[PDB]
């Protein structure tokens, strides 16, 4: 043919993968004083564009994916920076003279401790009560646990933990992919991509073992690693049925203020009412049988349809990686999930213990100390999905063993980003064209 | 905004039979919810996360987005989405057929196909735009326009109209 | 700047036979002070009030002042401050006199006047600027493998060449 | 880039027969560094000292580069690198050799020549291109028997390019 | 140099008690304290 | 030479050399040191 002349276009619709920052978009609702939104971050949260693209089989990737890293930056950020103006508890790292408590059953416990504090003007020093519970006092009669570790600021009492949902939205010039094909597994082209400009509500949960609140996936109960061949890679699974978890804290649990030097209050648990018993949780035992029923009958199609037995924890960690650890409405839970994993092969409760000062929940130094609720605490909502490990090792053949593991905060953000990508715009191309300039 | 991307350029002479498929302005109007509150808000809280997160992402899609402005300056398409260029297809080797590109291929597979040489080609479309062309236009006005027409050596502007 | 904002557009047809007097000017040079001395500072103070309040006015009038130029530049109309369009007074039912208009009227009651439909004939300029008009240029230079062979067009080339 | 800034003017009609010496493209796509990471950084570090100083030399080029596509969108020279104008080299009084200039003479010293005036020359320059010319095309929509013949300014027109 | 320019032909309408340069005003001042008053020295020893 | 002016008596005159003359210093003590803990989780390093 004839030679061609190049034609440029201004608005071609490529794009290249590439990683930047995000931010915010919620909705208003006073009473903002949440640590995740920042008071309202981005209150906007505009009507939801979603457009298809009907054609393209995109890449995706949820193991080397970029928005889980700054998810979890963000949210160490954002911790430690609602925890910052607070007040600090370093007058309370003292001796305490402590004795037990009886009012009510064994098996729960309790210290009531004594120190010499209320130093109000510098010279005056008062003998004051106190109820501290075990795990976060040790022997030398009483000290704190954090007192060789870091300073033990406590949280203000007026902000909350509740997560409301976040929607991270993309930049101008970048657009946020969104496979919609109901059986991407973990990695790979899904066939039916989507172009949102934000995600849906993100609920920012932290919660060890048993994700808590999530986006459930579709009636085949979807197995998500990396790759299974490796022994230490964790198995994210997700559910299509959300189990009910009733937990509860039976006590209940007067506050006391004290005045420490000039103003600034310290909040210690008083004297409770008169009942003590253990904090539980219960789980229906049909529901959870039905819900390991469908995880074992979709783990055969990974490998041969033999001997799968479930355990415990094998624990050392700490709370945070043998227990299922969370909070409820600002009480820090951590209950012993050993009787939910039994040998599935062919109503539950659950002893909870509750810590007061928590470490930095990821991290060693900073730790804080959350304040005593009043009332009866209870709160119920759904699991969806586990976080296992396999074990392997000379098991050649059978009895394979699955314990729930699993300690990283990541991995709950990428049960919820990994059907999102961030992709950049290029819209600058070329192309040989029949067309050329009128030179003057 | 991207709804034809998936789409060979026959059917995305499809997106650019309408405004790219609204490519630009999906650029410069997806601002619009950090346009409409970064100052909705009427609180202390004595620091700022966003306060240099979101300013850092709004002038990147700014200099993103007048980078290609001046690139389309640079090579006389001011304005202009589709225009025209002087600059021949070259010794470049990917020649093929027209009616396998406009009619089954995609935009990114169009994009995979010239990977290379894109460098080449913008170096090489502002030479013609610029080092002949605006010099011949610096010509043409160091002339008068209806005064040489009677030498009948004017064929310097039939040159100046096929060359 | 802004010296006649006041008068009738009619005598603010003085406006705009000054550079629309001299509004365009003010939009982007009364930056000048802020961009005089945001560093002839040489303090440490350890934090800084403006790093966030002058740098938020600052790129709020940067895109406020490129929205502008994009909008100006999807009519056709990019550099040009009075332009004018294919789009023709439509149905709009703001159908009124001419010497009303342009004779004993300002530029804010004018503004009052058509608040409705300003964003119908945003919506309605790039039509006749795009789908049809560009779509016509690219009807023109494809099919004329007759293009260096034009016979009864040179009289037109000619005038137009001079003027 | 810049590497004939040195030469004179005819020695640097080599760098205006080139990219202005690739001055523009030097101007805006020196921004690449501090655009390819101002992001790759993952690291707490819970201050920042670069977030104020590289934001503020970032808008400062920006605002830079755009104040002088501005000042060519109101000369009517919006695209175009090197075009020419209405106003006549005034009673300015630098008049001096045409072959003294653009022969011997560097770009640098030619600054210095013109040191003084160049605010008038930029006042002087919209002029030109507005208030007279945009008005006569304001006007070049309807006329009376002028338009096609006025038979009297048509001479001094023809003799603008005469004298 | 304060350059004023009238417009000699507009009735604009004002208001002064939806005014919101004055909230502006007002926590400009209470910044500009809290920010001033900071590095200087803590007096808690002092309540005996 | 460098300087501001020689003329001037209190101006620092610096001198730039072009032969890298070497430097051998040396500390000869052994200095184990001791960690001391201060209240809550900050150490102290003293000389031991
Ligand atoms: C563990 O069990 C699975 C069961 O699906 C075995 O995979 C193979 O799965 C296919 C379906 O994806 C089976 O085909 C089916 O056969 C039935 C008749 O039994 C027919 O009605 C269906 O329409 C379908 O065609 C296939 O039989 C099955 N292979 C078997 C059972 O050997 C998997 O192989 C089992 N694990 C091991 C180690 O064998
Ligand atoms: C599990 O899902 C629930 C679903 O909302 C999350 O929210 C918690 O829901 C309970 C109600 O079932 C809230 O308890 C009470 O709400 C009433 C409403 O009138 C209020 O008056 C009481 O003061 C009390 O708050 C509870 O507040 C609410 N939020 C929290 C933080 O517990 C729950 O967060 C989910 N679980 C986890 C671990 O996130
Ligand atoms: C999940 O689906 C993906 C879809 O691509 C599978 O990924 C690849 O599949 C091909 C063909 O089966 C294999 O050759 C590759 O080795 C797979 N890659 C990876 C990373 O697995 C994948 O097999 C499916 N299963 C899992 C557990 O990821
Ligand atoms: C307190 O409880 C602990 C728990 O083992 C026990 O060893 C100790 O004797 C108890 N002291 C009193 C006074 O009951
Ligand atoms: C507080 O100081 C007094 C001073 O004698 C001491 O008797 C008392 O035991 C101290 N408090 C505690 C908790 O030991
Ligand atoms: C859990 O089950 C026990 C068994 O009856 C019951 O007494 C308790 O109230 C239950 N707790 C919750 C929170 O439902
Ligand atoms: C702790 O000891 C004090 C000592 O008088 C007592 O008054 C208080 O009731 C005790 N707390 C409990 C829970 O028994
Ligand atoms: C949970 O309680 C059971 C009760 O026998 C105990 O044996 C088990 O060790 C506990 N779980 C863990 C992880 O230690
Ligand atoms: C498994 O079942 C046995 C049946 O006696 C029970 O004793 C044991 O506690 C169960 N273990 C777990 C981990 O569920
Ligand atoms: C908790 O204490 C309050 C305070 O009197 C009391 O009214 C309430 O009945 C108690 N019990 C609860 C909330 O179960
Ligand atoms: C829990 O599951 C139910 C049933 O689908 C759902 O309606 C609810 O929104 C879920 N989340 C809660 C209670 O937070
Ligand atoms: C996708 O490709 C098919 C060609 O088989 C075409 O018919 C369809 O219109 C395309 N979809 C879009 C959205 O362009
Ligand atoms: C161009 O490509 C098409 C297939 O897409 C083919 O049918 C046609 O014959 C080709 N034309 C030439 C001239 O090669
Ligand atoms: C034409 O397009 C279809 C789908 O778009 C594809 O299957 C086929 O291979 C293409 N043929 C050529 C010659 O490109
Ligand atoms: C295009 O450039 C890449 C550089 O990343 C090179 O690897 C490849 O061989 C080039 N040629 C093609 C794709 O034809
Ligand atoms: C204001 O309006 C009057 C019309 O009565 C006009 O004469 C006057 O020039 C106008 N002023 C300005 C500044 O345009
Ligand atoms: C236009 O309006 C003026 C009043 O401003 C009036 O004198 C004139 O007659 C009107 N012309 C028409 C054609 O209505
Ligand atoms: C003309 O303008 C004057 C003042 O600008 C005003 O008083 C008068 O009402 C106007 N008349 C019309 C017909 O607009
Ligand atoms: C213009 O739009 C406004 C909406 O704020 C409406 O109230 C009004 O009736 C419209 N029409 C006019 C002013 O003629
Ligand atoms: C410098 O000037 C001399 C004129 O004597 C010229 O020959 C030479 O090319 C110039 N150098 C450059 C880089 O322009
Ligand atoms: C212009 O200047 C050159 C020296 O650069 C000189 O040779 C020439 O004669 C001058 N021409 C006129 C007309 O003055
Ligand atoms: C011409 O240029 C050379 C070097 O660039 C210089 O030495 C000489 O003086 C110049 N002559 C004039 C007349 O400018
Ligand atoms: C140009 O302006 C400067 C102002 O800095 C003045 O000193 C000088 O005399 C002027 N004239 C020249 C250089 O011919
Ligand atoms: C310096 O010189 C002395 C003299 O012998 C020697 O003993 C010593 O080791 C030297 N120190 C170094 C650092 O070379």
């Amino acid at each position: 043919a004839e030679n061609l002349w190049v034609t440029v276009y201004y608005g071609v619709p490529v794009w290249k993968d590439a990683e930047t920052t995000l931010f915010c978009a919620s909705d208003a609702k006073t009473e903002k004083h949440n640590v995740w939104a920042t008071h309202a971050c981005v209150p906007t949260d505009p009507n939801p564009q979603e457009i298809h693209l009907e054609n393209v089989t995109e890449e995706f990737n949820m193991w080397k994916n970029n928005m889980v890293e700054q998810m979890h930056t963000d949210i160490i950020s954002l911790w430690d920076q609602s925890l910052k103006p607070c007040v600090k508890l370093t007058p309370l790292c003292v001796t305490l003279q402590c004795t037990n408590v009886t009012n009510n059953i064994t098996d729960d416990e309790l210290k009531n401790c004594s120190f010499n504090m209320t130093t109000e003007l510098r010279d005056k020093k008062q003998k004051v009560y106190s109820l501290f519970y075990r795990l976060d006092v040790v022997q030398i009669e009483y000290r704190l646990i954090n007192c060789n570790t870091s300073a033990i600021t406590q949280a203000c009492p007026k902000v909350s933990f509740e997560p409301i949902p976040i929607h991270y939205c993309a930049p101008a010039g970048f657009a946020i992919l969104k496979c919609k094909d109901k059986k991407f597994n973990g990695t790979g082209p899904c066939p039916s991509v989507s172009t949102v400009q934000c995600t849906h509500g993100i609920k920012p949960v932290v919660s060890t073992q048993l994700l808590l609140n999530g986006s459930l996936a579709e009636e085949e109960v979807m197995i998500r690693s990396e790759n299974i061949t490796n022994n230490a890679k964790n198995i994210l699974v997700q559910f299509n049925t959300p189990v009910q978890i009733n937990c509860t804290r039976p006590n209940n649990n007067t506050r006391k203020s004290i005045r420490i030097g000039p103003g600034q209050a310290f909040y210690a648990t008083g004297d409770i009412i008169g009942d003590i018993r253990q904090a539980h949780c219960n789980v229906s035992k049909a529901t959870w049988n039905e819900t390991l029923g469908k995880v074992v009958k979709q783990l055969r199609k990974h490998f041969g349809n033999n001997t799968i037995i479930r355990f415990a924890n094998s624990s050392g960690g700490d709370l945070e990686v043998t227990t299922h650890s969370f909070n409820c409405g600002g009480e820090f839970f951590y209950c012993n999930t050993s009787g939910l994993f039994n040998s599935t092969w062919i109503s539950i409760t659950l002893p909870c213990r509750i810590k007061q000062i928590i470490n930095m929940w990821q991290r060693i130094g900073q730790a804080m100390y959350a304040p005593p609720i009043q009332g009866v605490i209870r709160c119920v909502s759904n699991i969806t999905g586990l976080i296992l490990t396999r074990d392997g090792g000379s098991t050649n053949s059978t009895t394979e063993t699955f314990r729930p593991g699993g300690g990283d905060m990541r991995d709950n953000w990428r049960s919820e980003l990994y059907k999102y990508k961030v992709v950049k715009i290029e819209p600058l191309g070329v192309a040989p064209t029949r067309c050329k300039r009128r030179v003057v | 905004f991207l709804g034809a991307a998936g789409s060979t350029m026959g059917a995305a002479s499809m997106t650019l039979t309408v405004q790219a498929r609204n490519l630009l302005s999906g650029i410069v109007q997806q601002q619009s919810n950090l346009l409409r509150a970064p100052e909705a808000q009427q609180h202390l809280l004595k620091l700022t996360v966003w306060g240099i997160k979101q300013l850092q992402a709004r002038v990147l899609a700014v200099e993103r987005y007048l980078r290609d402005q001046q690139l389309l300056g640079i090579w006389g398409c001011s304005g202009k989405l589709i225009c025209c260029t002087n600059v021949p297809w070259n010794s470049s080797w990917s020649n093929r057929n027209l009616s396998e590109i406009w009619d089954n291929m995609t935009w990114l597979q169009w994009d995979k196909e010239i990977s290379n040489y894109t460098q080449i080609i913008y170096g090489l479309l502002e030479e013609s735009q610029n080092q002949q062309e605006k010099n011949e236009q610096d010509l043409l006005a160091l002339d008068k326009w209806a005064s040489l027409w009677n030498w009948f050596d004017i064929s310097n502007w039939l040159w100046y109209i096929k060359l």
